[PDB]
DNA sequence: AAAACTATGCATGCTCTACTGCTTCTGATCTAGTCGACC
DNA sequence: GACTAGATCAGAAGCAGTAGAGCATGCATAGTTTT
């Protein structure tokens, strides 16, 4: 998967488009606006480098580059920003309404293969490498034409040569008062018609709950941190591949701006001997270091010569039962260890032998680990990890090696010694008891940062000019009440239980 | 922690001499000095080190009398090691003609360590003696001497060049042992080194120690229950305590160099801009927002500080080791000098342990420290008990990559002789012992036992560099490569294995 | 292909972080 | 700034500036001359600022120096936000007061005050459960 | 002689600035093909 | 002849990730002064 996500969000501006069958609900106008706001902001946060448009077909006015009538194109595809989604606000109630009457226009008619040509020409103009391309259709209108046939056999072409092209149609339809048939019309235009998508549907389509939900997490593509060589001897040499399937996630670095008009200013740093007063190179000056009342000086080449012990790879060194290694000898986050193919061939099938048989016999590869150039060498243990998939078929555990850095003798630490008093039978079944009482199942993906998410949700606000900042719900507070509620009387029974009379913890 | 020693060592005729076929005494004693003195300076535990000599022509002692305490000086007093003292040891100790009895040899060093001692709080008193007992031995004030020695509670080390040898030697040997058994007994006969086995230990630099600060804090569950609770860090990455200074290469002195920062527009003319007009701001999507550092600590995330809490439990099945995250590992055990939390966390530990569950925990160093979401499970051993924390990742840390499956793959199938191959070289470097009788494992090549080369390397370089001032590095010692690589044995094992595997893997670099 | 997202394609929709819900 | 959004709630939680209704270039503007600030511009003030209007302006944006005119008493009646902390009673007695001192019962209202009136609504006098709804007196 | 206040060293976290490696965009070059018009 | 279009290689810029240095917080410990 190389390029970048190309999006087109084209939505009707009819009559029935405007109509709001309730007093207390929105038009679907104002739900299509909700959701192209919802999915800009989703993308300024998560990629940033993809490409959205918005197009009105169904207005008055016209604006595209074959000059076709009765299609505005809003914004033509560019990265997103706080200005698009600005100019997209002025549409959300019933005065944003009456200006988007005002500045385009309504109730005019269409055709869909003009729309669909403006689409493509939009897809064209990007100059880019476009990953994939899709366009997504806000109406509410089954049999957008009904009296006329020939419209709709030249919508069916254009849509037939747009899928071969290779975009992606897809049908985000809209509450109607009669009911929406997909049956009737869309059926050919759209990609894919799933056999569950044929009844009538009296409500709008499951897919905008999903736009609306608003994704605050950077997406990063796949990418090897390095491609380095395993040798197993002198002369069995395999090329594999590093990744990082946990990293931490950080704020984006600040940038310098000059505050009377907001323009980025370039920094520089330059070091200058105090007499003369000149700039000094980095090759007029040297390293030093006091040991044993004496001053040690050094080059910086031979600076960095003192890290230099092995080539970049991993070096064979044995194997190890799973048990001798421990969980309590954790250093630095693990890595994923995968073949490739591309540097050196037969790689994958060793690597699989390797990996089946270190399975079967319950081991681990001990290693010497030399990342980049420059760097003293770690020792590591490769621990084989199957293929494991959930109920749906969905991988959720890749096959592989998993890279586990282990320690040195200066990486530990003493600890003081502390006199060992044991708990009798009956406190350990109490807290048995407290802790049944407030099990839960953990996943991986069951917390949010909250200092990244409040970082967001006030850049967001700063950004759009909101009122006030949205407030994150912080999943990781303790819920204080609840577990109260849940124990019930085990907390005090254990305290009588375990604490003295007069002990007081909090003094 | 602070600590004297004083070395008493001979320059009698006695050693001058030796088999060819082997290095001499002299040169071995030296050689221990050397490494001990080196390992000293790189190892600033503020440390004393007086360095005494018998057998030489000088005679210079606190103590002269008559004939008696003759033929002994004190070469270096007590002060902190230094490269003199390393030149000293140098050049110059000589060899010299005369004979010594090492009991005056030993009455000077106590009577040195009496009188320097005080005005310096040296809880610990080390005597290493050097000699090789060809001399005779005036055993005449033995009594006197074992008195003052338990009484001032000064420990005596000997080293000789012996783990075929003449009788005086087997006297002095009998002597030295009688005095180690009246010192301390049994014990003291592991207290008398040879200088290989002296040699085989001291060549290695003194491993970076640091200390942990004490963590006190309240482990929570829910708003009624707390246990007072201490935690110190067991394993982090160890880093050079002393960084590299930045000197101007002609006057060599830092205090003629320093840096500066300017800030420029985004124009021809260059302007130039103050530190007191650049704001902070980011970029969201094509676009920059100012967000000054005031606003940024006004609209920031608040929490209150040091938080242990427990927001629940779990099966310890449930946290896979992969999803570990951090650069620390946390060790908690109940508040020094109370019983109450001693019970308390005991009873947690062990209910944990039992029903195989952990407890996933909220974690704050302080105000201003990031929030964390951690798991703290049981650590039993057969004399101390505690919790073991590791932080756990967050959603935006996770990656969800894609990788296609090799069991199912038919390009890379393996075949029945190529998996009997790798079944053979897997079983051929085994690093692992198996003992029957104790149905036990014994780790061949313990990967947590060998000191950081960076380090070793970074101290040889330095020395050599000090005491050869013009001279290009040296390269890495042998040791150092030797207790990188695993024993010989797994080496020799593993070659018939390794040409089959050659023999049936073809491997091709593109 | 199932569960996919619709904002980022190439990558499964992530379920919304649930945070503790004891049994 | 005319809008009260997040970087003017911003500016306000730092006492070290001062925030003008946009007003304020308008009036500058139509008259071109160099117009003070007022308490009906501003929307907040620094420590200094708000000691220097504290002697020439009260709590509230009337002046102390300066004649009032109905525009002006109209902007301070929509200052401040509101006061029920009376009774009855001792607003009427207030309102007398007031009548009295400033001599403004010649007024074609409020001439009933200083009187309590009473009716024959009721069929008997004393009793409330007799009410006589229904008649001119009602409107009287 | 005992207790309270202060100095200095060291651990700890967070933030900011260089260096290496992977991915994508642009420029430059070569090779193959098309078109105008003549004969 | 003239010109255009497609494919390919090389260099460079952008981005990600690690390492190293610097800055602020607090306390351990000891020393010094006061009563």
């Amino acid at each position: 998967y190389s390029g970048r996500d190309s999006l087109i969000f084209l939505v009707d501006a009819s009559k029935a488009m405007f109509e709001s069958q309730s007093e207390d609900e929105l038009t679907p106008f104002d739900m299509s606006i909700q959701c192209i706001q919802s999915v800009y902001i989703s993308k300024i946060i998560s990629s940033d480098r993809d490409l959205l448009a918005v197009v009105f077909y169904g207005t008055e006015k016209d604006k595209n580059s074959v000059n076709f009538k009765n299609i505005y194109v809003l914004q033509e595809l560019d990265n997103p920003g706080a200005k698009r989604i600005l100019e997209l606000d002025q549409f959300k109630g019933q005065q944003g309404q009456k200006r988007f009457q005002d500045m385009m226009g309504h109730g005019s008619d269409y055709s869909l293969s003009e729309v669909l040509w403006v689409c493509a020409n939009l897809f064209s103009d990007v100059q880019f490498k476009m990953s994939h391309k899709r366009i997504m259709l806000f109406t509410n209108e089954d049999n957008p034409h009904g009296n006329d046939s020939a419209k709709a056999s030249r919508a069916r072409t254009k849509a037939g040569d747009l899928r071969d092209t290779g975009i992606f149609l897809d049908l985000m339809h809209l509450k109607k008062p009669g009911g929406f048939d997909i049956s009737l019309f869309y059926r050919d235009i759209i990609s894919i018609a799933e056999d569950e998508d044929l009844r009538v549907h009296f409500e709008e389509s499951s897919k905008l709950e999903d736009l609306l939900r608003k994704v605050r997490a950077k997406e990063t593509r796949k990418r090897a941190l390095s491609r380095l060589k395993l040798k197993l001897n002198k002369d069995i040499v395999i090329s594999v591949g590093i990744y990082n399937l946990v990293q931490k996630a950080l704020k984006p670095p600040p940038i310098k701006l000059y505050r009377e008009t907001n323009e980025p200013v370039k920094t520089k740093t330059r070091t200058f001997n105090t007499s003369t007063g000149g700039l000094l190179l980095p090759s007029d000056t040297k390293r030093s270091q006091i040991y044993g009342s004496r001053q040690i000086i050094l080059e910086k080449e031979e600076t960095e010569e003192l890290k230099r012990f092995d080539d970049p790879g991993l070096m064979l060194m044995g194997f190890k039962p799973l048990v001798l290694l421990k969980k309590h000898h954790y250093l630095r986050p693990s890595l994923f260890v995968y073949p490739e193919e591309s540097l050196v061939i037969g790689s994958s099938t060793l690597f699989s032998a390797l990996l089946i048989k270190c399975l079967e016999k319950e081991v681990a590869a001990l290693c010497r680990y030399t990342p980049r150039r420059n760097i003293p060498p770690y020792f590591v243990a490769l621990v084989p990890q199957e293929e494991e998939l959930d109920d749906q078929k969905i991988q959720v555990t890749p096959p592989g090696f998993q890279l586990v850095f282990l320690p040195f003798a200066d990486d530990k630490r003493k600890m003081p010694f502390t006199e060992k008093i044991m708990a009798t039978p009956e406190q350990v079944g109490k807290m048995k008891a407290i802790v049944e009482k407030l099990r839960f199942t953990y996943r991986s993906d069951s917390f949010e940062n909250p200092v990244l998410q409040q970082h967001f949700r006030n850049l967001e606000a700063l950004a759009l000019d909101l009122m006030e900042p949205e407030q994150a719900v912080d999943l990781t507070l303790p819920k204080v009440e609840a577990m109260n509620k849940r124990l019930g009387s085990l907390v005090d029974e254990f305290k009588e239980l375990v604490y003295p009379p007069d002990y007081n913890p909090e003094g | 922690n602070k600590a004297a020693v004083v070395l008493c060592m001979d320059v009698g005729f006695t050693m001058s001499n030796s088999i060819p076929g082997i290095e001499s005494p002299f040169e071995q004693a030296k050689k221990v000095i050397t490494m001990f003195v080196q390992r000293q300076v790189f190892a600033e535990n503020k440390d004393e080190i007086a360095l005494v000599l018998f057998g030489t022509d000088g005679t210079d002692n606190p103590l002269s009398g008559g004939d008696q305490y003759q033929n002994i000086t004190v070469h270096r007093h007590l002060m902190l090691p230094d490269f003199d003292l390393l030149e000293d040891i140098e050049s110059k100790i000589q060899p010299g003609s005369q004979q010594a009895d090492f009991l005056d040899a030993l009455i000077v060093s106590m009577d040195v360590i009496q009188h320097e001692t005080i005005g310096k709080k040296f809880e610990k008193r080390h005597i290493e003696i050097f000699t090789d007992l060809s001399s005779r031995f005036s055993k005449s004030q033995l009594d006197i001497i074992i008195h003052s020695l338990k009484k001032c509670d000064i420990s005596l080390q000997f080293f000789l060049p012996f783990s075929g040898i003449t009788e005086q030697q087997k006297e002095g040997l009998e002597i030295v042992k009688m005095v180690m058994i009246s010192l301390e007994g049994e014990d003291g006969l592991d207290e008398i080194y040879s200088f290989s086995e002296s040699l085989r230990k001291l060549c290695v630099f003194k491993k970076i120690e640091r200390h942990s600060i004490h963590w006190p804090c309240r482990l929570t569950i829910g708003s009624n229950l707390s246990i007072r609770i201490a935690a110190y860090k067991s394993i982090l990455q160890e880093r050079v305590k002393k960084t590299w200074t930045v000197v101007d290469a002609k006057t060599l002195k830092k205090e003629d160099i320093q840096k500066e920062t300017v800030y420029c527009l985004n124009d021809d003319d260059e302007t130039e801009v103050l530190k007191e007009d650049i704001i902070q701001g980011f970029r969201y999507g094509s676009d920059i927002v100012p967000f000054s550092k005031v606003d940024e600590e006004q609209m920031k995330y608040k929490s209150e500080g040091k938080c242990f809490s427990v927001l629940g439990f779990c099966k310890s099945s449930q946290v896979q080791r992969r999803f570990f995250m951090g650069n620390q590992v946390l060790k908690v055990f109940a508040a020094r000098d109370d019983e109450a939390a001693a019970v308390a966390l005991s009873s947690l530990i062990h209910a944990l342990d039992d029903l195989d569950m952990v407890a996933i925990v909220r974690y704050a160093y302080d105000k201003r420290a990031n929030p964390q979401v951690g798991v703290a499970f049981p650590h039993i051993k057969h004399n101390y008990e505690c919790l073991v924390y590791v932080q756990l990742p967050f959603m935006e840390d996770l990656r969800q990559y894609m990788f296609s499956s090799l069991k199912n793959s038919k390009k890379y199938a393996p075949t029945e002789a190529q998996l009997n191959a790798v079944d053979a070289l897997i079983d051929s470097m085994s690093l692992a012992k198996k003992d029957e009788k104790t149905d036990t494992l014994e780790d061949l090549f313990p990967t947590t036992k060998i000191p950081n080369p960076r380090f070793q390397r970074l101290f040889q370089c330095l020395l050599h560099r000090a005491l050869h001032p013009r001279e290009p590095l040296p390269p890495i010692q042998q040791h150092i490569w030797n207790m990188l690589n695993p024993p010989a044995e797994v080496t020799t094992k593993s070659q018939i294995p390794l040409s089959k595997i050659k023999t049936l893997f073809p491997l091709i670099e593109a | 292909c199932p569960g996919e997202s619709l904002i980022n394609p190439g990558f499964k929709s992530k379920k919304p972080a649930g945070g503790v819900d004891f049994d | 700034a005319g809008s009260e959004n997040i970087r003017v709630k911003n500016i306000i939680l730092s006492n070290k500036h001062d925030v003008v209704k946009p007003a304020w270039l308008l009036e500058c503007f139509k008259t071109k001359s160099f117009v003070p600030w007022q308490p009906r511009f501003m929307i907040h003030m620094c420590p200094s600022t708000k000691e220097h209007f504290a002697r020439e302006y009260d709590c509230y944006g009337d002046s102390y120096f300066i004649d009032t005119d109905l525009n002006q008493l109209k902007e301070v009646f929509s200052g401040i936000k509101n006061s029920n902390e009376q009774t009855p009673e001792e607003m009427a007695s207030l309102i007398a007061d007031l009548e009295y001192r400033y001599s403004w019962d010649c007024s074609p209202l409020s001439m009933f005050r200083r009187h309590t009136v009473y009716l024959d609504s009721y069929a008997v006098i004393n009793d409330l459960s007799t009410k006589n709804e229904g008649t001119r007196l009602a409107i009287k």
